[PDB]
RNA sequence: UGCUCCACACAAUAUAGAUGGAUACGAAUAAGGCGUCCUUGUGGCGUCGCUGAACCAUAGCAGGCUAGCAACGGUGCACUUGGCGGAAAGGCCUUGGGUGCUUGCUGGCGAAUUGCAAUGUCAUUUUGCGUGGGGAUAAAUCAUUUGUAUACGACUUAGA
RNA sequence: GCAGUCAAGCGUUCAGCGACAUUGCUUUUGAUUCUUCGAUGUCGGCUCUUCCUAUCAUACCGAAGCAGAAUUCGGUAA
RNA sequence: AGAACUGGCGAUGCGGGAUGAACCGAACGUAGAGUUAAGGUGCCGGAAUACACGCUCAUCAGACACACAAAAGGUGUUAGUUCAUCUAGACAGCCGGACGGUGGCCAUGGAAGUCGGAAUCCGCUAAGGAGUGUGUAACAACUCACCGGCCGAAUGAACUA
RNA sequence: GGCCAGCAUCAGUUUUGGUGGCAGGAUAAAUCCAUAGGAAUGUAGCUUGCCUGGUAAGUAUUAUAGCCUGUG
């Protein structure tokens, strides 16, 4: 088993983050921004 | 050095340094031969195979060939006229520069010079010399002789020396199951090129003894006449 | 990083007295057990003068 | 303290039928006359059966340096009986006078070999007459023509506790 | 014995110039330029004839003399790299699984990508250090050439590239797959 | 440029013929010329013009001045004195800013209270003119 | 002599600086230390880190809260070092410590006040060349100091502001010196020169 | 008719301890500050340290009343113009005049008796009574009461 | 443990002392072990906190006939 | 362990060694001035972050008793003692020779110097050892003891502190 | 006549400076003057190679510097 402070697991998680993981959060934030602007446009 | 110094690689060898005793013996032998023989010659043989040297020595049993450290021979012959063993002997000693080389014989000068002119034997590449001719390894399995003779008579190179080929000879070799193979033809030397150490080692490994050799004599000294003559036959 | 414990350097005068007694006994034992020239140094520039004087 | 060279002579007392003793002479390095006499008596006792009570000091004279303003190279015989048995030791010191050379030798011995003054015997102190006779490298180094070297990292002693200049060392 | 002063000679070829500050050394030449901060060494430099520089340590110990010698060696290495340059040849060997090597680019980092090493699905990325260029060899199958001006950078890049393909937990006596530095030489 | 612009690294080197100022002892504040070198930390100096007797002094109590003049190795007192007059090192030292500052501080230490009042008045007068010059450019 | 003395901690030694400041405080001389993050301690970094870890390992077994407090900031490290040399348990020690202030960087109004150094405590003057040393800021960061990056930006801003201030001051002083030199050779100037001024 | 800001009016209060000025680039220390020149650089030249033993200010009844000369400077104070400062900014720079002094220079008047010295009283931290001058008229707790809470304490809401 | 050999060395003045190694000790054919002989004094367990590495396992490595799997030792590691 | 002599403690304050029955100093009325012991002079702590020569970088030195762990080991450091080679070119660096009787005798599937057993004889040298090590089934090949050629000057070996 | 201090000149104890005259050393040694010699970490000059006015090594014991030894 490997702990959270396991360097290899942390590196793999970081690579995954640079993968589609961060793009998903970016898309979510972009979607939320539209509703934030609509809150004032209304 | 109190510490952190070099450590000598001690080995249980049987031979030991001869020391100054050998030098003194050769000095005495040279001074004796200077008077025991009518003529003296300085032979500039930079490098020679030991069998070739023995063959030259036995070519005339009625003569003595003296060699060793150049400085010892020079001192035996004398470095200055103030202490030269024989008249004008300093001049002969001054002429020695290579790996000498001191032959004492009573044979006729013309006969000796003719023999030295005619005598010739094969020798290795001896780096720092122009290559004799170009050589290229076959673009495939590399054999012991490099394919100079027909490959049917040749034998594949032994795998043991493959690391020597890679690291030392610097040739991109790769190991196959039973043979050593190269993907492209590798040129080891070209006509008139200055032979590098690696190229010379490769040629020696391939056994390309295409170079000829003949001893170089710069001058001879006549003991009876006590005059130096600068014979420069190649 | 997780340094272990270090030995204390305090005198602990009890050890002072113990060592004093042990050394006193050892000196007596050694005394009881007791009952039961390089010439001219080298590298001297004027070493010859000594031989001349001799 | 600062050493001094004293000429100490002994004439171990003349017994009946033996007048005019041999008048043995010595050169003793010491801070004062008392220490010089004590060392002389100790050496005389060590050498032969004589003793302090059986002899007397003839004369004590301080040997001043002939040229105390001349730089000289000295070769010194050093024999000390610590920590192990006595063994020969030779040291070369560059100094202006014999007394200064002896003081430097004693200081160096105390610094390095931990040998005390009472544990060191000086056999011979000889000035080297000519150059190239000095063997030790650390002395021959200074014997070079036009020897010049800098003194980098000069430090200025400050009498005040606080300085507003941020002192710089030069160079 | 704390020698009074020991110095070494550094030869500067006519094709390059080396301007030096208090302890900062800069080398300029045809192939490029290099810099090194030697403020931690505490050594002195001095020109003599515009072609040779003498580095001397006054009242320096044996360790100080060794540091002077290594400073001279580093200066010579920098001069050689600026003049001739350094060329490192690396070969990758595989038995069953071919090793795929490509120079991918992301954010300008230019990582060296190694794939299918011993059949591993993990992708190994070796960042390219500054001042070193990597190009795949031609006519020499299964070889990659690393070239640069700084010896340290190229050597470290090659070391990292060979170490990233470490064979873990397997008998090294049988698994010969890996990447090795075939030969070290100058670009010229 | 291709020249080796590397810094010259000028250093005040201790050498035969160097003239130094003694900062401690009975000979403090007096110039002396180095005659010979004893070791890495001790040197022989002679300052007969300054009146300091020849003696061996540690470099710790000596500060090397920039002025230098030729002295034969091991030169005695007479030769050192002759070369001192030949090189006129005293005049050069006096003209140097170091000697000027030393003399200025020495004079300041000896200033009288009435001289102090005169100095204050003169300083006020000079400051008046200096500040008049300011704001007029 | 000054009512309050400002000492630049950069380039100084922890022990000597702390001892001198403690001695001065006992005499009543108020002292304020700035740029403590640049303070240096003798020995290489690993030894100092080992010593700091050993000190941190000390704690009260039955109640960690009331055990020794291991402050991580460089300023508090210097304060603890100074307090170790002061009998703070007494009223005199408490009064002496009240005269001391320690800060990281140079916060105002000390940035506008002159800064002094202690020659007998400078790292360069005391430590032999080649000897390794450790920076207090790096040790504090390694032992849990998180404000290292915050101090750097403020220090850079203060450095830029002081550089502009000195750019003005250098021109002002050059003008003053030129005016004084022009005023030279006057009878008053000659009298002052003959009077040591 | 309390509170709060300002001026003095006198007190009580104590001073971890004024008795000219805490006078501001950064970096190195086997290197540097300043001036100058150019082609602005890791360039050239000159200059300086080797301590702050420094720089400014320092003269007048504890620092007066006045008569002049030379400059349009220096300086305290209340306004006033603009700018900068957030790390604890709580401070810094500066236009405009206004009003005192100016020992930069040249004269007049008075000092005494504290008797031969007695720190010989000259600074601020706080508090109150007073007037004269500017500004508005609030909350918490106890009790009851709901529980997201609880031994009691405690916590969270509601009620003109 | 005792009884012996050798001396890298020390050394009644260099005869004696003496490091590392070394021989005799306590059924050679994995066969048996069916001996297992007196602790004059306790040890062993329910809840529960901390600490040491002289590390059983997890983590990272080197050396091993490590082809794999699997196993042994060693280095750090509480 | 058993005895004889000699001091202190008990009955004993005071300064020092942080702390004390044995350790150092030391003649205990109440006071003033002065000089000191032992111990100290960076702070606590009264006194020089005094002067001069060296010694040590310690990834838990050192300020620690003089005694058990303690015999030694460090390509960590400074100074010494004893032996060697040396312009008849010192050590270390690069290239050449490293022969021929000979593939020396026993076994052998293979044993050419380098799996094993006795020898380990002789010629030419400046030198070659029936072979120092790597490797081939077998040689081959590489390499070392020595020697030779290029630069040049001090270098190497064992011990002591 | 009671309480507290300063000044002047005194006795004892005591601490720190200035300065003068003397007896001893090798009747200090040094430094310095004269004298006969010696040498190099060789001064001037001369010679050999280079050549961007001097340079690397031979000579030369005081000359266009000086040092050491002994003596007076």
């Amino acid at each position: 088993a490997k702990s959270l402070r396991a360097s290899s697991h942390l590196n793999a998680k970081s690579v995954k983050r640079r993968g589609v993981f961060q793009k998903a959060v970016d898309a979510r934030e972009q979607r939320i921004s539209d509703k934030l602007k609509e809150d004032l446009l209304k | 050095m109190p510490r952190s110094k070099r450590s000598k690689l001690v080995t249980l060898a049987q031979t030991d340094k001869k020391g100054r005793e050998n030098k003194e013996r050769i000095f005495d032998e040279v001074r004796e031969a200077l008077d025991t023989y009518r003529y003296v010659w300085v032979l500039h043989l930079d490098d020679v195979r030991t069998p070739v040297l023995q063959e030259i020595r036995t070519s005339w049993a009625g003569s003595k060939l003296i060699m060793g450290k150049r400085k010892v021979l020079q001192k035996a012959l004398g470095e200055k006229r103030e202490e030269e063993y024989k008249e004008n002997l300093y001049q002969l000693s001054k002429l020695c520069s290579g790996v000498t080389g001191l032959l004492f014989t009573d044979e006729d000068v013309n006969t000796v010079k003719e023999y030295f002119k005619s005598y010739v034997r094969s020798d290795y590449s001896r780096p720092n010399t122009k290559a004799p001719l170009t050589f290229t390894i076959p673009e495939g399995i590399v054999y012991s002789r490099g394919g100079q003779i027909p490959a049917e008579e040749d034998v594949p190179m032994i795998h043991s020396l493959e690391p020597t080929m890679r690291n030392k000879f610097e040739i991109p070799t790769k190991i196959k199951a039973g043979k050593i193979t190269i993907d492209s033809p590798y040129l080891v030397c070209t006509e008139g090129e200055k032979l590098d150490v690696r190229q010379a080692l490769i040629l020696k490994q391939f056994g390309i003894a295409a170079s000829e050799f003949k001893v170089k004599v710069s001058a001879y000294y006549d003991n009876d006449s006590s005059t130096v003559e600068s014979t420069n036959i190649n | 990083m997780r340094v272990r414990k270090r030995q204390s350097r305090r005198t602990s005068t009890k050890l002072k007295e113990g060592i004093k007694k042990k050394a006193s006994a050892h000196r007596k034992k050694e005394k009881k057990m007791a009952k039961k020239d390089p010439g001219i140094p080298s590298n001297f520039p004027y070493k010859a003068k000594i031989l001349e004087e001799i | 303290a600062h050493f001094k060279e004293y000429q100490v002579i002994g004439r171990r007392l003349p017994t009946e039928s033996v007048p005019e003793p041999k008048l043995f002479r010595m050169r003793i390095f010491a801070s004062n006359e008392v220490i010089a006499k004590s060392r002389y008596w100790y050496f005389l006792q060590k050498l032969h059966k004589v003793k302090k009570a059986s002899g007397e000091i003839v004369s004590i004279n301080q040997i001043n340096e002939a040229h105390p303003t001349k730089v000289k190279n000295f070769g010194v015989w050093v024999r000390y009986d610590s920590r192990s048995g006595t063994h020969n030791m030779y040291k070369e010191i560059r100094d202006v006078s014999r007394v200064a050379a002896v003081e430097t030798l004693y200081q160096d011995m105390a610094a390095r070999h931990r040998a005390r003054f009472r544990s060191i015997h000086i056999l011979k102190v000889a000035e080297i007459e000519k150059t190239a006779d000095v063997k030790r490298q650390y002395v021959k180094q200074f014997l070079t023509k036009d020897l010049k070297f800098p003194l980098p990292h000069r430090v200025q002693k400050s009498t005040k506790t606080f300085s507003y200049k941020r002192p710089s060392t030069f160079y | 014995m704390k020698y009074i002063q020991t110095e070494q000679q550094i030869e500067v070829p006519e094709g390059v110039t080396v301007s030096i500050k208090s302890r900062i050394v800069k080398v300029v030449g045809p192939r490029g330029t290099l810099t090194k901060n030697l403020k931690h060494i505490d050594v002195t430099f001095t020109k003599v004839n515009n072609q040779l520089i003498k580095v001397a340590v006054h009242n320096g110990g044996r360790k100080h003399v060794a540091a002077l010698r290594t400073v001279k060696s580093l200066v010579d290495n920098m001069i050689t790299g600026v003049t001739k340059g350094y060329k490192y040849k690396m070969r990758y060997v595989y038995a069953h699984f071919p090793i795929n090597v490509n120079i991918v680019e992301k954010d300008g980092a230019k990582f060296i990508e190694v794939r299918n090493f011993l059949g591993d699905k993990k992708i190994r990325n070796v960042p390219v250090r500054d001042g070193v260029t990597i190009e795949f060899s031609t006519n020499v199958k299964d070889e990659i050439v690393l070239s640069g001006n700084s010896v340290e950078d190229v050597s470290q890049n090659a070391a990292d590239l060979q170490q990233i393909c470490r064979v873990r937990n397997k008998d090294i006596r049988k698994f010969l797959d890996g990447i090795y530095v075939s030969h070290k030489g100058f670009i010229t | 440029s291709t020249d080796s612009i590397v810094k010259a690294s000028n250093w005040r080197l201790v050498e035969v013929g160097r003239v130094v100022l003694i900062k401690k002892g009975q000979s403090a504040g007096k110039l002396a010329a180095i005659v010979e070198i004893i070791d890495q930390k001790k040197v022989l100096i002679d300052g007969p013009k300054a009146g300091v007797p020849r003696q061996a002094i540690n470099l710790g109590q000596v500060v090397l001045t920039p002025l230098t003049f030729a002295l034969p190795r091991g030169a005695r007192t007479a030769t050192v004195s002759k070369k001192w007059a030949a090189a006129a090192v005293c005049e050069k030292w006096a003209a140097s800013s170091w000697a000027k500052k030393i003399a200025q501080r020495e004079r300041r230490a000896a200033l009288t209270d009435f001289e102090r009042f005169q100095v204050m008045v003169l300083r006020k007068q000079k400051r008046y003119t200096v500040k008049k010059a300011l704001a007029k450019a | 002599v000054e009512p309050v003395v400002v000492i630049d901690g950069k380039g100084h030694l922890v022990g000597r600086l702390a001892s001198v400041v403690a001695k001065q405080l006992l005499n009543g001389q108020k002292i304020v230390v700035v740029r403590a993050e640049e303070l240096n301690i003798s020995g290489e970094f690993f030894r100092n880190k080992l010593k700091y870890h050993d000190f941190l390992r000390k704690a009260t077994a039955f109640n960690k809260t009331r055990g020794p407090f291991h402050f991580r900031a460089p300023s508090r490290i210097f304060y603890k070092a100074l307090r170790g040399m002061v009998s703070h348990k007494t009223a005199r020690g408490k009064a002496a410590l009240e005269r001391l202030k320690v800060f990281e960087g140079i916060p105002p109004p000390y940035d506008k006040k002159k800064r002094v150094v202690v020659p007998q405590a400078l790292r360069v003057l005391r430590l032999k060349p080649g000897r390794k040393y450790t920076t207090l800021g790096k040790l504090s960061t390694s032992v849990g100091w998180k404000y290292e990056d915050v101090v750097a930006k403020l220090e850079a801003k203060r450095k830029v502001s002081s550089a502009e201030y000195y750019a003005k001051k250098r021109a002002f002083t050059k003008k003053v010196a030129s005016a004084n030199a022009t005023a030279a050779e006057s009878d008053v100037a000659k009298q002052l020169a003959a009077l040591g001024y």
